[PDB]
Formats: C-alpha cells, structure tokens, sequence
C-alpha cells in the first residue's frame, strides 16, 4: 500500500527486496508530509535561493543561431552551486533525511555532479556522506572526485561490472539494504523504486517553472519545444514537468547514442531497449536476449546507464514526449561550438541536448522555432577528457 | 507435486530440522557444478536452493557475486541451468528444489512461460529476490498455476500485515531473513526471532527456513531450537568452492565434511 | 589632460611610455561616454543578469560561526559565470572595446580567472583574445588554461622573471604598446595607469551595491565590516565602493602573507612595501634598496603580485580602510574549513579573506559582529594544488 | 654644460648627422662594458645612450631585456653604473652622454638626488622611458636644476599640443620614435615623418634623433635625409655583444665595423 501512485502507466513500481519496503514507505510518508509543511517549503526555498543561487539565468544564444529562424535559450543549471542541476533535489532530500532522523547519506554518482551535490549538502546540513562511483568514472570525471573528498565525503571506487554508473547504483542499493536504519539513500536521478521518480521530479520541477516564467517575460509566449539530455531522467523531468499540461510545447529527451546505435555501444534503452525489471523499477533497459542487463556506453559518465526513469518511458508511450539520440561525436561538436561561440563550457551530458537543438536548427534552417535547451551542468569536470580527445584527433 | 510438504512431514516425524545449501548453478562449470550438487545431497542436504546466474544480483554480497561471475566465465545461461535442473531431478526424485531468481530473468520472455519451464524440469519453488509481496501478484499466480511454490520473505522487522500476507501468499516454505543486508558468510545474522516464528505458525504459514549469514553448525542448531523448520547456508558453501578451484577432489571432500556437520546440527 | 582625476591622493597616475597616452585618453573618453549612455548601461545590465547570473547570492554561514557572537555572510561571486568576480568588469570592458572599434583583446592572468573571463567575453562578443600567463601559473592553475583554450583564446606562457602575474602584466603592456591601434588591453585588476583603477571599480561596484541591499533585507542594518582579499584590488574595491561613505562600515583588505612577512616571501606591499613607480602607476610596491622591483610570492596565483591598486593605497593612508595579511597556511585552513563545514569550495585567493574573518571571530569570540566576506571565486582551479599539499603534509 | 648643443653645432658645420649607439651599462660585465664603450667611441659614435639595468624594462624587447639580465648576472647595480659613468667622462670630456632610465630608479631615493648624482658624474641627459610629458614636472624640474637635459618623446601620432609640449619641456635632443612597440632590431620603424621633423623645427625643439628599429646604415641615411639630426641604434649593437660572449676580441672588432658603417651613413 502506498499514498501515491508508484506507476506511470506500465512503468515504475517498487521492485526491491522485501527488507527495503518499510524504508521506501517511510520516505514516501515523509515526502507527502513535507510537501504540505510550510516550514519545510520555506527552508528548502531559502537554501535554493541563498545557498544554491536560484533562480538560474535563461540565456539567449547570440551567435550559434545566426542566419536561421531558430531562437535558442539555455536554462543555466550550469550556474547552480556545485555546477549542475543535481544540487536542487539533493537539498530537498537532505532535508527529508534530517526529517526522518537519519544522520548518514549514501549516494551513487557517475559524472560526480550528484556526488558533489550530496557531499556539499551533507557538509552544510551535518550528515556523514559516502559516495559510490565506478572506477572508470573516477578516472574520466576526476575533478569531481577531488571536490567530493575535500568536502569530507568518502568516495568508494566500484570495480565490478562496467565500473560505471550502473555498478555504483548496484553498490549503493546493496549498502542501503543493510544500513537503512541509520542511512538515507539519496538517489540522484528520476529512476529507481517509488517514491524516488516522484520525489526527484517534484524537487527538480523549479527548472521548468522558472523557464516558463522567464520565456513568458522575454518572448510573451511558451517555447515550441524544450530539450534535455536523459540519463536516469532528472534534469529532463525537471524541465518537462511544468510544461506537461501545455499541449503545444514539445518535450524532447536526448539519450546518448555512444559510438552509434548500430554498434550497440550506447545508452539509449528508451528507444532501443525493451521493458525489464532492474534497480527497483519496471522500465526500458538494455538487455541480452536471455534478460541479462547489458553494459551501456557513453562518452559522458552522467548518461552512461542502461535504463531510464519510468515517467519518461510513460510520456514516450503516450506520445507526449519524443526521444532521440546523439552520438559522442555530435556531443563533442556541440561542446566545442558552445565554448567558442557563446563562451559557455557545458557538461558533456548537457552537450547532447545542445547537439540535438543544433540539429533541429541546421536541418530546417528556415523553420521558425523557439527552443529551450536545459543546460544541465558546466563542463569543468570534462575539460581533461575533451582535451585528450581533440589532441588524439589531431586538433 | 508436494515435495516440500512431504519433506517437512518426514522431518517432523523424525523431530528434525532441514539443512538447505545454496549454490550457483554452473559454478565453476556445468560438470563440476553437477558433481558439487550430488555431493551436497549425498552428504545430507534435505533440499536445495539453486541460483541462476544473473548479471546484477542486488541481494548478494561478494562471495555469491563471484559465484555468478565464475558461472558466466564458463558460459552458463538460464537455458543451460534448466538442462542441469532436468538432470538433477532425474537423479533425485524427491528432494525439494528451489530456485533463487532475480525478477528480470523471470519477467524476460514472459512470467507464465518461466514458471511453465520450472514445472517441466520438476522445480518445486521459486524465490524472486527483488519482487516484494506488494508487486508479487503475476508471479505468485503464475507459480501456483504451474504447481510451483512462490517463496516470500519475512524480514526481522515484519509488521502484522506483512506476516499475514506472507502466510497467505507463500507456499512450500517461508523465508525467515536473519538480518538486513545482502548475502554473506561473514555478517552473522541474529538468533531466529521467536515472535515471528510463532506468528507465522499462528497464521498457518509454510514452515520457516532461516537464511542469511548462517555459516556454522551452532547457528543451524539455534535456528531449529527457536522453532524454525530449518536453515539455509549459501556463502559458507560457495567459499569452499572458491577456495578449492584448482583442487576439485579436495573441494568435494570439504563440501562433504561441512554439509555433514551442518546437517548433524539440524537434529538438535 | 584628462576628464577624470587620475590620482587618489599621492597614488595612481599614468606612468606609461608616451606612445600609449592617446590610447589611455581614448579609453577614458569612451568610458565617460558609456557611463552616461542608457543603451550601454542596458546592454551591460542585460549581460550581467541573463548571461553572467547576477545578482549573486549572499549566503549566511550556518556552521563555521557556531558558539561565537559573529554572524558571517559570504557574497557569492564564486557563483558568477566563469567562477569569479572577474567576469563582471570584463563584460563592461569588452563592450568598451567594441565601442572603440577594436576587434582584438590582450589580457594578463594569474589565477586564470581573468583569462577565462576575457576568453568567454571575447567568444560571446566576437573579439580575438590573447592571454599572457606566467609559466608557473600555467602549471598551478592548469584547469583555467584548458578552459581558456577550449574557448578559442590564445594562451601565451611567460617564462621571464618570476614567471607569475607581474611577468604576464609586463608582457601584456609590452604587446599593447605595439598593437593598441587594433587591440584593447583588458586589464584585469584595479591597478595600472588611469583610467583602469577607476573603470575597474565602476564595473565591479555592483558587488557592494548588491551586498548592501541584501544585508539590509536580511539584517535590517549595514555590516560591521566587509572583508576582501587584495591582489591588484578589483574584488575588494568592488565590495568596498558603495560602503565608502557609510562611515560605520569597516573596510578590511587582506594581502597575501605568503610564507610569512618576516621571510620576505609574500605579496603585501601596501603594508610592507614602499611607494614606487611601476606598471603605469605610483603605488606601494615590493622593491629592493636600489629600487629594483622585487618578486612577490603567494600560494595563490591571483594574489602573487608585488604591487597594489592606488585607491587601496589611498584608502589606507587616510585610515578609511585597514589592511592585514594572511599566510599560505592560514588560507589553506580556511579553504578546508569552508569545504567541510559549509559545502563551498572557495578560491585560494578568497580563502585569504575568509581566513581573516575566521581570525576576527576566533580572537574575540564574544564580540558581537556582523561580517561579510567577499567570496571572490570558486576553488575548482585550486583543487589539484591543495590536494598535493595536504598529501605531502601527510593528510 | 652644453655638450649636445656643442655637438649639434659641430655636426651642422660639417653638414653631418649624429650616430648614437645604445648599450646597457655593465653588459656583459663592468670591465668588458667599459671596453665596449671605448670601442664605440673610437669607431665614431657622436654621443652615447646608456641603460642602467632595471628589473622590469617595459619599453624594451627581448634583446635589451637580455642585456639587462646579463648585467644583473654580473651583479651590476646603479651605484656601479655611476662609477662607470665617472670613468667614461674622465676619459672622454666632450661626448654627450644620455641615460635611459625607468621611473622607479629615478624616483627611488629621491628625484632631486638622482639628477644631482647625474650632474656629479657628468651625464648630459636623462630619458625616463615610462614618464610621459603629462607626469614629467618633478623630473624635468630636477633635471634643469642640475644642468641635465630631460629628453621627451615625439611618437608617430603626436598631435600639435604634444609637439608644443615636447619642444618646450625637452632639452639636448628630441626623441623621434620610429614606430609603436618596444625596442628591437627586427621590427623596422618607418621612414622619419617629415611633418613631425618640420613641426619640431618650427617650435624650436631640441634637434631630433630618430630611434627604435634602426639597425642598418640605410636607415641612418634615410633619417638624416628626412631632416633628423641623427639616429640611435640599440638592439643591433647589443646583438653583437650577445653573439660574441665567448669571443671578446671578435666582439670588439664586429662592434667597430658596425659602428663605423653606421656613422659613415650619417654623412649622407
Ligand atoms: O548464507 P548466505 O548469507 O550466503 O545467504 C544465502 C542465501 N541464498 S538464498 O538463495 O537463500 C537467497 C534468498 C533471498 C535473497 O534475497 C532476498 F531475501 F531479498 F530475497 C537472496 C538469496
Ligand atoms: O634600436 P632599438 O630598437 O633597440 O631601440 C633602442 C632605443 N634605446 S633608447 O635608449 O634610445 C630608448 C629610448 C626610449 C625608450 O622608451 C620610450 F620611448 F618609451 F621612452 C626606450 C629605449
Ligand atoms: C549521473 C550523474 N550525472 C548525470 C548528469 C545528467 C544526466 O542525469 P539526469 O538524466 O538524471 O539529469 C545530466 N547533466 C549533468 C550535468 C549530469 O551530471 C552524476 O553526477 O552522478
Ligand atoms: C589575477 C587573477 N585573479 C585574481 C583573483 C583575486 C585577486 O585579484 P583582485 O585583487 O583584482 O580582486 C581574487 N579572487 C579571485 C578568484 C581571483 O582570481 C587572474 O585571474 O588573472
Ligand atoms: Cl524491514
Ligand atoms: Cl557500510
Ligand atoms: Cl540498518
Ligand atoms: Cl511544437
Ligand atoms: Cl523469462
Ligand atoms: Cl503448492
Ligand atoms: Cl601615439
Ligand atoms: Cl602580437
Ligand atoms: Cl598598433
Ligand atoms: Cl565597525
Ligand atoms: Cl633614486
Ligand atoms: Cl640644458
Ligand atoms: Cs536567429
Ligand atoms: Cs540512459
Ligand atoms: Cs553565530
Ligand atoms: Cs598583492
């Protein structure tokens, strides 16, 4: 029994060992309670404003759309404290953890942005934080490992499986199944068992709410489409939520195409996977014929995950949102383009969303369209990775 | 079939508890795994709990994670597991066989078809580790339609509602979880919780087997003395396999010794 | 002849080769014109808000002042696009460059934050940017070198002298003396020849203006003191300017004490140097008995400069502002403290200001005081340097 | 004294321009520097421009930057420069000597005292590179009080106001800058700007010497033909020093050859 619906159509649910069900029910009750608590809302709002720096800017691109009929704005989650949208919902979940009398935090991280967010919130609010991170990601997102540790978080490399985000997720959940009496699992994306996809959406939805107010102010209308990259789905659902009932507004989610869908080295289960049960949820996933979970791949650690949050699977199924993919090379071109022509260094995850918006413009350059890209984070964590590539490439 | 019902009736008549080893099917290969299983039975196992290798076993600690990996390194697939199960049953007509499954492997090509395959090969129960009672309906329905017992878990902190649901929905045996956390020999569970054992009996639940962290005869004795119908040990058994990979004869001798000692403890 | 006063008391002036005087007069006239131009003001304001992310938060410390009578707020220039206060005045100077018909930018950088700011503004506004950076700083602030180059700036290592900020300054000015017809020198601090100390102050003064409005809103009064680190003096004068006429408000500037004033390895000329003429200005500087310019030292590249802007020398002389020093070890402790107890990773420059505020609190813990620290930048650029130190230290 | 006035009168009588080499005092050491200077004079230099080594010479390019560094490596200080100047004057009573100074070295222990030291040793002019006319008052006042000519710069883009100020405030000679930028032999300045030369004469300015980038006899001839009273060459001279550090006799022979050729060009 739950207070809220754990499903989005066929997708979602609470597919965890029985041991963890009380913890999920406790979290759901605490969330419902907090959502109606003016003191909680005021505390959360104060942290967002005065600590994290909300509202974030909405920047009109001055250069990259020249000579086309595309107007492009970027929602600047890259300017949020910590450097990505991840910080928003961590502040809410950290307050929930305290509400529930818990003094420890477990988190998984891939790009290290959720880990940095978890570490900073734990330092601020007096929680003991441990972060699981795949060993491959420890290497390719190394600046974030240094950041987490300087903030006093324990960072635990995960060498099992692909040594990437799914492997960190596995270890986080294993840990929680033994430590839930004292530890809150601060899941970092809109996936996993209920109530996480719901809580993460509700604690990210200010992204789209602010976007709407900002675009109305600057343009006097709604966008033709909002575009966001999709790993587990948090930044995209945060941007999408407040627009779901605005039927004219396109919702476009961008999965990582990796080396190309045809190579099998990608992270695009919503469009190229099939429904399965893993990580506490019924959702599209990359899986073998026999139902083993496949290893994903993306140049971007934050998108390198073989599943996707259940609300995205649902929105796709009913046609309310469209999902596409962008390859590593497309993402890199968009990264370079934004750096050189707008003076913004985007996260490689966010570069997938930008790459798709640039394609929408370039494919149909006389199509009048007002677009918003969710620029989910800054690319400081990626500069060494990108440099090494462009050099090996001979640039 | 009635294999668990018959076993528990026989054990009761002898005033005895069950000892039930867990291994991963195909660890460290198909042929050695079959020999391992025959050794477990010859040494006194009353029933078996058998893992189908899965890519991401989120209720298992390193020892059994490593068992899954060894089976995969030997190229073991669920299809090969079903071939093994048919061979085990053909040799051993009465021993209850329970599978430890993760949901995706059951759900994969259809839940009904999975349970139908289980019946074909003569499996008696299926425990789906990541499906709580709250999500269990299509799994338990399919199990019962194919004469398979669906196994449910009673955690230490189980409330009354959960006790009643587990008693009603489960068959074959009730899983009495020793402790929170994941499988592992090193992390010893608490004594069986008498209150849960007694409530399950009040609600006419299938007999309870205590599992997680049971690695010693003393713990088996303690489970039975507390009123559980028996105990399951996995990691402790698997460690013997892991230790003796280059010494298959020594592996079987040590498995035999351990299983015999654990079974002796069930008579307490 | 000038339109504005080039001096602050005895300090300042226009001590450049005669060749450069027309360029300085042209810049001064363009600045005076722009300051009265509503279109220019609107363009600058729009960039600050919608591109850079102003206003920046004012964060109350929740943890580091516990058990004392100090209330501490941090002005969050670390949240500005680019990661430091440097971005504010670069946007204004870039618009001046365009106003004057110039298509190229020269800048010096030490911490690489002014270089990153110059590069991002040049990418946005269509200017060709070249940045001089001492070779020592290329190493110890390496993340910023990668950032500048990805944004298409040319970064020129300077091996001469100390291979630090003064050496980059020297090369920038040498270049400008030959290229001023086409290049604007985007000086990055409140120093150098008039009109730079004035322009930099006026294009940084929103820091203190916002601080005042924010502290009035939250506390209903002015601060007892505002505290800022002082390299050339831009972030400090930006914080100080709007408070100069509020006589009750203390203005405290923090120079780098390096290995300790007594070692001579520091960057604290205002308090430990003597008046000289260098880099276009009459100002306190570190100099030998014979008047050779001494090499400075600080753990922080942004403070590692043997002079100081003339307005700070003036404010000190009349007693309106007080100047102190903080050593490398004090700065490091403040860095660690903010990371672990507030979840903010500060620039090592900014950590000098914080360290002094922490001393004010700890020395007199029952003194009631409302303080603001200008947190001039984030410490991403410093994490490798700090890590290496704490490790060698055996932490 | 009237050393520049006397030189220019003599040169005029001979219908000749001046050739004025620049070197850094004490490059590559005190003794070799003194020999270098005697060689320049013997080879036909009409006057000298002599640099006092300074830590941060912001109007100089790499060649002269490197001259300063060599002098510092030899431990050369301003005090040692003044000792050298006294020795040069004692040998050469009539040759005009001008110092190239940076402001801090003049301002350091008092502007008046600096110019008083210059007079003591028999220096004729001081050019402070980073002090424009707009900031010059205390420098030119102190210079004139100690019978030192303060030298001011006429850049290519000089407006009329600047022309009048330079004519009024300067003495000895007027510096006619070839080009923007910093010192350097490789970056050749334009032809002398006749308009500036003619305006300086209209305003009774001290005679003009063209400097920056003058590295060849042709450029010396061109300066004089355009109506300048002569030309200064620094980097070209210093390169001969830099090239021949391990070969002091060859250094002096090459300096002599070059200076002789540059002086011959001044007769054009
Ligand atoms: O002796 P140990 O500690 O290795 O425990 C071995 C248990 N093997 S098993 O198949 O009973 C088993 C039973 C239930 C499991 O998860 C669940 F409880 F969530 F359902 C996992 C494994
Ligand atoms: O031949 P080059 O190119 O080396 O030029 C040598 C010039 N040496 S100098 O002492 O006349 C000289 C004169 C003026 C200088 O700067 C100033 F113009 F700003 F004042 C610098 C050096
Ligand atoms: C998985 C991580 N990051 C994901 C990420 C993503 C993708 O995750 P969501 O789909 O949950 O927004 C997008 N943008 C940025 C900047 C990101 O850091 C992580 O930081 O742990
Ligand atoms: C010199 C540089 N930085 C200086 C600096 C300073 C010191 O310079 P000002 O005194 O001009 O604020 C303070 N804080 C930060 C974050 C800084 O980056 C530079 O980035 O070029
Ligand atoms: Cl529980
Ligand atoms: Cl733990
Ligand atoms: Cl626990
Ligand atoms: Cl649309
Ligand atoms: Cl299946
Ligand atoms: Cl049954
Ligand atoms: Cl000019
Ligand atoms: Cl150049
Ligand atoms: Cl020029
Ligand atoms: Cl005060
Ligand atoms: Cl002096
Ligand atoms: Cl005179
Ligand atoms: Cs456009
Ligand atoms: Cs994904
Ligand atoms: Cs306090
Ligand atoms: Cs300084």
């Amino acid at each position: 029994t739950t207070l809220l619906n754990p499903y989005f159509g066929e997708f979602g649910g609470m597919y965890v060992p029985q041991i963890l069900m009380p913890a999920l029910n406790q979290l759901e009750e605490a969330f419902v309670s907090a959502q109606k608590d003016p003191e909680f809302q005021a505390q959360f709002a104060d942290l967002l404003k005065n600590y994290a720096g909300r509202p974030t800017a909405l920047t009109k691109c001055q250069n990259i759309t020249a000579g086309t009929r595309t107007t492009l704005y970027l929602k600047r989650e890259d300017l949020l404290h910590g450097g990505a949208h991840k910080t928003n919902q961590v502040l809410g979940q950290a307050l929930l953890a305290k509400r529930m009398g818990k003094s420890e935090i477990i988190a998984e991280t891939g790009a290290g942005q959720h880990g940095v967010a978890s570490a900073l919130a734990s330092a601020l609010l007096g929680l003991k934080c441990r972060i699981y991170m795949g060993a491959k990601d420890v290497e390719r997102q190394s600046p974030n490992v240094f950041r987490m540790r300087l903030m006093g978080a324990e960072v635990i490399p995960v060498h099992s499986g692909s040594a990437t985000l799914k492997d960190a997720c596995n270890e986080a959940l294993r840990d929680w199944s033994g430590s839930y009496e004292t530890a809150h699992y601060m899941l970092g994306t809109a996936a996993g068992p209920h109530p996480y996809p719901t809580i993460v959406r509700e604690f990210q939805r200010m992204i789209g709410e602010e976007t709407k107010a900002q675009i109305l102010d600057k343009e006097g209308r709604l966008p033709d489409a909002v575009i966001a990259c999709v790993g587990g789905g948090s930044n995209a659902i945060g941007m999408f939520a407040d627009f779901i009932n605005d039927t004219s507004v396109g919702l476009i989610g961008v999965e990582p195409g990796g080396h190309g869908i045809e190579t099998g080295e990608h992270g695009a289960p919503l469009k190229h996977g099939r429904v399965g049960i893993y990580f506490g949820m019924k959702a599209p996933m990359m899986q073998t014929a026999d139902g083993q979970i496949e290893e994903s791949y993306s140049i971007s650690a934050g998108l390198d995950f073989p599943s996707v949050g259940p609300q995205h699977a649902y929105l796709n199924s009913i046609g309310r949102a469209d999902y596409v993919s962008i390859t590593d090379d497309e993402a890199l071109e968009a990264f370079k383009t934004l750096c050189r022509h707008e003076g913004i260094i985007p996260a490689l995850e966010s570069s997938h969303a930008l790459a798709h918006a640039l394609k929408m413009m370039r494919e149909q350059p006389e199509k009048e369209q007002l677009l918003v890209v969710n620029l989910s984070g800054r690319g400081d964590k990626d500069i060494f990775t990108v440099h090494d590539i462009l050099k090996a490439r001979g640039e | 079939m009635e294999r668990y019902e018959n076993l528990f009736a026989q054990l009761n008549d002898r005033r005895e508890g069950a000892f039930v080893p867990f291994v991963t099917l195909g660890d460290p290969g198909i042929e050695q795994s079959l020999k391992i299983i025959d050794t477990l039975i010859d040494a006194g196992a009353d029933a078996l709990e058998l893992g189908v290798p899965f890519s991401d076993p989120l209720a298992d600690g390193p020892t059994i994670q490593n068992a899954n990996l060894r089976a995969f390194a030997a190229g073991v697939t669920p299809a090969q597991c079903f071939e093994m199960l048919a061979l085990i049953r053909e040799k051993h007509p009465t021993i209850p066989i329970g599978l430890l499954m993760y949901a995706n492997l059951v759900f994969n090509n259809g839940i009904d078809a999975f349970y139908a395959r289980c019946e074909q090969v003569g499996v008696d129960s299926v425990l789906v580790a990541d499906v709580p009672v709250e999500e269990s309906a299509p799994f338990r329905q399919a199990a019962l339609r194919h004469n398979i017992a669906p196994i449910f878990i009673c955690p230490p902190n189980a409330d009354d509602d959960l006790l009643r649901q587990v008693a009603s929905y489960g068959r074959g045996y009730t899983y009495l979880l020793s402790r929170s956390g994941v499988t592992g020999a090193e992390n010893r569970g608490a004594l069986p919780l008498h209150h849960l054992i007694e409530k399950l009996k009040e609600y006419h639940a299938a007999p309870a087997l205590q599992g997680f962290g049971i690695s010693s005869p003393e713990q088996v004795s303690a489970a039975v003395r507390a009123g559980a119908a028996g105990a399951i040990s996995g990691s402790a058994i698997v460690k013997i396999i892991e230790k003796n990979l280059a010494s298959p004869k020594q592996m079987l001798a040590e498995l035999r010794s351990f299983v015999s000692a654990m079974k002796a403890a069930s008579r307490a």
